[PDB]
DNA sequence: CCGTTGTT
DNA sequence: CAACGGGCGGAACTATGCC
RNA sequence: GGCAUAGUUC
């Protein structure tokens, strides 16, 4: 995924828009949740790597199962599962949130 | 005394009038600047400056410092009348 | 044969059809020799640069060189064209008597006023076509009333 | 000069390369990759008075899913090619069993050999490309997305799919300068593969008419 | 380079070719007045023309009101102190800003740039 | 430009061709001379009696620089650069007068 | 006047009057405006 | 110009202009030129003086008035294109005076310079102060208060 | 700088000095003294002369040289011209031409009039004038990607036309083919196709958008620029294009055309 | 100012 | 290359002359 | 009743 931004984006530009704004929903869930962040967490990065993979494929944009549809909807989602796939990555799960 | 060279890319003309610009500017810049500064803690403008409600440091600058420069259609105040722009100076004055 | 001639002068008289030389206007005024109209003209003959100038206007006087033929020629052109030539001829002299340059004089002895006038104004474009004069503006208030 | 001369050719040749590559046509990497020294050392450093003529520079090259399916390309060395030059290139590929063919002009074509040229579409496709077309490659300009050609099959699929009829698709005209260097007739439809700023991808299509 | 004129009808002279003796003569199309030319060159044609004005200034402009003077450059002739000064004054002259002066004692009308 | 010049490009032809002596009589190329291709006509209206022509100039430009081998080098490079003979003149003149220049 | 009738349809193509393709996906995403924000990727400039 | 301020021959409404470098005298007697009076400067101090103040401040009871003043030679009226051979200074008491050398060839001096303003903005107090959009506006605005 | 001279337009006029037409049919007299050595050296033909004059400063800062102008005289008018020229040896650089109804004086003003405004020495048509200036902006400088995989910004020099022919400048000689641009549409669209031309509209919608700061959304340049260059050819938001489309005569009518319209359906 | 249609 | 024709902001409020 | 012209507000 780094690859293919880094051909979409030349030049280096890491601003960019998206629909959901996941690093302030972060926030809220350690607000909500009473997060402490001094403390070992019971957040297995198995169960990171498999919420993750489940919610990318809830997320459709493109409805079908034909080879078309499905690479229509991968094109149609390609930058934000990669921003998603990025933030919720287990070791930043398991260092910064 | 013709010791001014011409930058590459402009004419005699217009490198001379971009050296007067650009002096001038500089001169209004740090005008303001000094006028910005030197504001009090209590002062209204500043009030409705910094909160973004109405007003700029360029309108204080032109309040306290200095109005600046007037341009017509992006040059300098042209000449109107035979050589001169009023007929209280000279012919021939590039002075501010 | 346009590159070579590069600039002429033209005149555009009032209540006629189409442009005119200058030259066959200064013809049609009663003037033939080169030297005469220049002397109208060029006010200092130490200018080469306004002889030159000049010059290819001048080329356009190689077929005419009489007041009759020259009237001819200027009334050709008329708001209605005649049928016949002398009333056209007398057309051109009316025209060139009663419309061309009205502040200058209507008398029958004007022409020789109305060729100072109309070599002045030919005189200062050359001027304004050398560079040695500033082109008018519009919106300068003493050019207004 | 014969160095500028020499130059022009080389990148004609190159550029022709990588329009049959494109094509599917089967080039070999070698040939696809000359360095100008070599290309002098192979046919002439010298044009003028030399061994490059704007001949023998012919190219003959097969399909890679049909080596009975051939193409030349043809160097006409006249600035104004003509009807009867047009007939001789249409004798030798009757004779040698061709259907396509290219030709890169010098200059110009006559409008009468041009319409001589349409007049044999369905028995011969013959194509006009200028010498100045073809010292870029227009498909490597990074304001040009890729294009891809679309099968029969394809096609209606995708028709079936999204439930369009062919008037409802973005058009594409034959005298494009993509869908030249393509070789596309009217009614096949070409796909558009761009990177997006919202998307990060969006495959566009668009028919040729 | 200059017009010269016949002295018969009074018009332009052109210049004709005399293929006999390899000579310039100049001839009208009115009458058949001949002449031989000093110049031998039919035409000249500058393309840099930059004029010096000293030519073209008059001598004058030294009683305009609105021009600025100036007592530290003396006229080179007369030694008078208060000089008149102003740039090219005219168009077509590049962007030169160079000035140019002209004395004001009377009758001198030295016209100088330094 | 393009009727203008179309025109201008006629006219000059049909003055051109006005003022041709009426018969374009085709005279042959010119035989020799130590010279190199003495037999070429790649140069059109170039001779052998210009060879011989700017032999001179060689041969008296390295004898005071100081050799008729090395003047037919000078002129056969000369002679294959040339395409056109006022080129040709031309070459042959700037050497010899900037190496007269070395020489002095 | 130019883009009057061009409309989001149920297909979620967007379509003119006449029902010609203009976009297979509006905004290329499929998204509305007012609902997207401004974001950092934080994996594209960091060095390897 | 002479004859022109002793009111002899020419009136006062004629307008005289010496192109020096053209070398033209142009005289217009036209009606439709536009034209301030101006006062004028001899060698570099007012020809108007404390006896033309007095004789002006008696005003009453003793028939001396504009007219009077300007058959002495004192003020002048200038076109537009006569203004452009001419060297005004804004303020006597200020530019006549010895300065750092400008100009020592002053020509005509301004009245007050004040009175380049029009009947609706003559009444904005310190408009020099102002913005010029905001003068325009106050002299639209001048033309509908209720008085 | 060599770029720069490749890139310009410049003919006879814009390095000549000065120029003159003579009458002088002796090859060894000469009328001028100045050419006397070398044209004896160098010496049917007409008596007539055209001699010019070439400015050192023009004349030295493109980088010419006397015999390239020479031979671009002779490809522009073959052999029927003589010419002899001079070396920058000598102060004054001198060419001299003479010809190898139909009267010469008058020939030979056309000859330098078009020698002088048609010549086209040097650069491609229709490009004015070319500046040469360093980038200043993240946008118009070149960023590659290091071997530790940063992006580093370089500096390298670009260049700015006035004019505008892209063909050639793309076919020159050391100019990049992918990064070159112009802000021509019609240009665009005839050189490189639809999708290009979509693209550039885009960028240039975006670049006169952004001038200000302000921001707008992408989907709706996307929108704008799709529905401008959805048929296959540039579609002008005018009259012309608006009726182009194949549309009911309804809506039509009610934009810069209704009784046409309605009369013609 | 610039899209049509004529004339050449 | 020349001539011809259509196109050119949005609202709102007073008054006066004339058919 | 309608046509035209002028002025003014945003
Ligand atoms: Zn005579
Ligand atoms: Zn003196």
């Amino acid at each position: 995924d780094r690859e293919v931004l880094r051909v979409i984006f030349p030049t280096g530009d890491s601003k960019v828009v998206l629909p959901c704004n996941l690093l302030r929903m972060i926030w809220n869930a350690q607000k909500i949740f009473h997060i402490n962040p001094r403390l070992p967490s019971d957040l297995h990065p198995i169960k990171v790597v498999e919420g993750v993979k489940e919610l990318s494929k809830k997320l459709v944009i493109v409805n079908g199962d034909d080879p078309l549809s499905r690479q229509a909807q991968e094109n149609a989602t390609l930058l934000f599962n990669i921003h998603l796939r990025s933030t919720l990555c287990s070791r930043r799960m398991a260092e910064e949130f | 005394n013709n010791e001014l060279e011409p930058t590459p890319g402009n004419t005699l003309r217009q490198t001379f009038e971009n050296q007067v610009n650009r002096i001038l500017n500089d001169a209004r810049d740090k005008t303001g600047s000094s006028a910005q500064k030197s504001l009090s803690e209590y002062n209204n403008f500043k009030s409705m400056v910094v909160s973004g409600a109405k007003g700029s440091k360029i309108n204080i600058s032109q309040v306290i410092a200095v109005v600046g420069q007037q341009n017509v259609e992006g040059k300098r105040i042209p000449f109107g009348f035979k050589h001169r722009t009023l007929p209280h100076f000279i012919k021939d004055d590039y002075g501010p | 044969k346009k590159s070579a001639i590069g600039q002429r002068i033209v005149a555009t008289l009032p209540y006629i059809k189409q442009e005119v030389p200058i030259i066959i206007v200064f013809r049609a005024l009663g003037f033939v020799s080169d030297r005469d109209i220049l002397e109208h003209i060029i006010y200092d003959f130490e200018d080469p640069e306004m002889m030159e100038m000049v010059k290819p206007s001048l080329d356009e006087a190689f077929v005419i060189q009489e007041q009759n033929v020259a009237l001819n020629f200027i009334g050709s052109r008329g708001a209605k064209p005649g049928v016949t030539k002398e009333k056209r001829i007398k057309y051109a002299k009316e025209v060139l008597q009663k419309e061309m340059l009205p502040h200058v004089g209507v008398s029958d002895f004007c022409e020789t006023k109305k060729a100072y006038f109309l070599g002045y104004m030919v005189h200062r474009l050359l001027l304004a076509a050398l560079g040695r004069r500033e082109l008018d503006d519009r919106d300068h208030y003493g050019n207004k009333r | 000069d014969d160095e500028e001369e020499t130059y022009r050719l080389w990148k004609i040749r190159k550029t022709i390369m990588q329009l049959c590559h494109d094509r599917g046509y089967l080039v070999t990497q070698d040939g696809l990759d000359q360095t100008l020294e070599e290309f002098k050392a192979q046919f002439g450093g010298k044009p003028s008075e030399g061994r490059p003529r704007r001949t023998d520079l012919t190219v003959l090259v097969a399909h890679n899913d049909d080596p009975t399916d051939q193409m030349f390309v043809f160097f006409p060395e006249e600035p104004k090619v003509g009807i009867k030059t047009i007939k001789v290139y249409c004798q030798r590929m009757q004779e040698e069993n061709i259907t396509r063919a290219l030709i890169v002009v010098q200059q110009g074509m006559t409008p009468s050999a041009k319409q001589s040229l349409v007049d044999m579409a369905p028995k011969y496709i013959l194509e006009q490309f200028l010498q100045q077309e073809l010292l870029i490659n227009i498909t490597e300009h990074e304001l040009v997305p890729e294009h891809v050609v679309m099968t029969k099959e394809e096609v209606t699929e995708l028709l079936a799919r999204y439930k369009l009829r062919e008037n409802q698709l973005p058009r594409i005209q034959a005298g494009d300068p993509v869908a030249r260097y393509f070789g596309i007739k009217r009614g096949q439809v070409v796909k558009i593969i761009r990177p997006s700023e919202t998307a990060g991808r969006y495959i566009t299509y668009r028919l040729v008419q | 380079v200059g017009i010269r004129f016949c002295q018969e009808c009074n018009n332009m002279l052109y210049p004709k070719e005399d293929k006999e003796n390899r000579i310039l003569l100049y001839a009208c199309r009115n009458c058949d007045y001949q002449q031989e030319a000093d110049n031998s060159c039919i035409y000249v044609n500058k393309i840099t023309h930059e004029v010096d004005e000293l030519t073209q200034i008059i001598a004058d402009v030294s009683q305009d009101p609105t021009l600025p003077r100036t007592e530290d450059h003396p006229c080179q002739k007369c030694g008078h102190k208060e000089a008149v000064f102003f740039q090219s004054h005219s168009a077509r002259a590049e962007d030169a800003m160079r000035l140019y002066y002209v004395c004001t004692a009377p009758h001198c009308g030295h016209r100088w740039t330094e | 430009d393009e009727a203008h010049k179309e025109e201008w490009n006629l006219f000059y032809q049909k003055q051109m061709q006005l003022r041709k002596g009426k018969d374009p009589k085709i005279e042959e190329f010119v035989p020799p001379c130590p010279l190199k291709e003495a037999s070429s006509r790649r140069i059109p209206r170039l001779t052998v009696k210009a060879r011989e022509h700017c032999l001179r100039l060689l041969e008296e430009a390295l004898s005071s620089n100081r050799l008729r081998a090395k003047a037919v080098e000078l002129e056969h490079e000369t002679f294959r650069n040339a395409k056109v003979a006022n080129l040709y003149k031309a070459s042959v003149l700037k050497k010899v007068a900037d190496i007269h220049r070395a020489s002095k | 006047k130019s883009m009057e009738s061009v409309m989001v349809k149920y297909d979620a193509t967007v379509r003119n009057s006449i029902n010609q393709v203009v976009q297979l996906r509006y905004g290329e995403d499929g998204l509305a405006g007012e609902s997207v924000e401004f974001q950092n990727l934080a994996t594209l400039k960091p060095s390897n | 110009r002479k004859l022109r301020r002793q009111m002899d021959i020419i009136v006062s409404e004629v307008s005289m202009i010496r192109d020096i470098r053209e070398r033209e005298i142009r005289i217009y007697t036209d009606a439709g030129r536009i034209c301030r009076p101006l006062l004028i400067v001899e060698k570099q101090k007012l020809l108007l003086k404390k006896r033309h103040i007095d004789q002006l401040k008696e005003r009453e009871y003793n028939n001396y008035s504009w007219q009077d003043l300007v058959a002495s030679g004192v003020v002048e009226y200038i076109d537009t294109l006569e203004e452009e051979t001419v060297m005004l200074a804004m303020t006597p008491d200020d530019l006549q005076e010895k300065e750092v050398a400008y100009c020592s060839t002053y020509t005509h001096c301004e009245i007050h310079p004040s009175m380049i303003l029009g009947v609706c903005a003559s009444i904005i107090p310190f408009p020099d102060h102002n913005q010029s959009p905001r003068n325009t506006y106050q002299s639209a605005m001048g033309k509908q208060a209720m008085g | 700088k060599d770029i720069l001279c490749r890139l310009e337009h410049t003919t006879l006029r814009k390095v000549t000095a000065n120029t003159a037409i003579y009458y002088d049919p002796n090859p060894q007299s000469t009328v001028v003294a100045e050419d006397q050595e070398w044209v004896n050296v160098y010496y049917r033909i007409s008596p007539w002369l055209l001699r010019v004059e070439l400015d050192r400063k023009h004349m030295t800062d493109r980088k010419l040289t006397m015999e390239q102008i020479a031979e671009k005289i002779n490809a522009g008018f073959g052999d029927d011209l003589n010419c002899i020229f001079n070396d920058d040896n000598a102060e004054k650089l001198v060419l001299r031409i003479r010809i190898m109804k139909m009267d010469d004086d008058v020939f030979l003003r056309c000859i330098e009039s078009n020698m002088l405004t048609d010549m086209t020495l040097q650069g491609i048509e229709q490009i004015s004038k070319v500046y040469m200036h360093l980038p200043q902006t993240d946008n118009k400088k070149k960023i590659i990607i290091t071997e530790d995989g940063e992006f580093k910004a370089l500096q390298e020099w670009i260049l700015e036309t006035d004019g505008v022919s892209l063909m050639r400048v793309l076919s020159e000689k050391d100019v990049d083919p992918v990064r070159t641009t112009s802000n021509d549409i019609v240009e665009i669209f005839t050189v490189l196709g639809i999708e290009a031309v979509r693209k550039a509209l885009e960028r240039e919608l975006y670049h006169v958008i952004s001038f200000d700061g302000s921001y707008v959304n992408y989907r709706h340049l996307a929108l704008l620029c799709d529905t401008m260059t959805c048929r296959g050819h540039l579609m002008a938001i005018t009259r012309h294009g608006v009726n182009r489309q194949d549309t009911g005569p309804l809506m039509k009518c009610s934009f810069e055309e209704t009784v046409d319209v309605l009369m013609e359906a």
